[PDB]
């Protein structure tokens, strides 16, 4: 019960995120950049 | 205890009252006074939010 104010690290919203793909008709896994952080969905 | 005293003539005087209503309005912002622009003390600040 509390609205406490943060000052740290966080993905901003309505950000762009890269989309990577796996179809078949590819595989594609790069050297990715890991910073202060990294927001994975898959 | 005789004795009266009664004008005879009159003037008609205009004078000037100067009343203050309102003074200015003034704002102040807490960041930018405190810490100006320094992400060290606003990490400080929040604890006196
Ligand atoms: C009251 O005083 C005024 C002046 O403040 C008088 O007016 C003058 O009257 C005379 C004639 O009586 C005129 O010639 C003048 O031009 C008037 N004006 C001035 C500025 O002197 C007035 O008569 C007085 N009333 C009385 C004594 O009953
Ligand atoms: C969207 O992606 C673009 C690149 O196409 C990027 O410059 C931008 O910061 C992203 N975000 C917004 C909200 O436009």
């Amino acid at each position: 019960d509390v609205l406490h104010l943060t000052q740290d690290y966080f993905l901003p919203f309505h950000s762009n995120l890269t989309q990577y793909f796996s179809l078949n008709i590819y595989f594609d896994n790069p050297i990715l950049k890991f910073g202060d952080g990294v927001y994975f969905a898959a | 205890n005789n004795s009266i005293a009664i004008p005879t003539n009159f003037s008609i005087s205009v004078t000037t009252e100067v009343m203050p209503v309102s003074m200015a309005k003034t704002s102040v912002d807490c960041t930018m006074y405190i810490c100006g622009d320094s992400l060290e003390c606003s990490n400080l600040l929040l604890q006196y939010g």
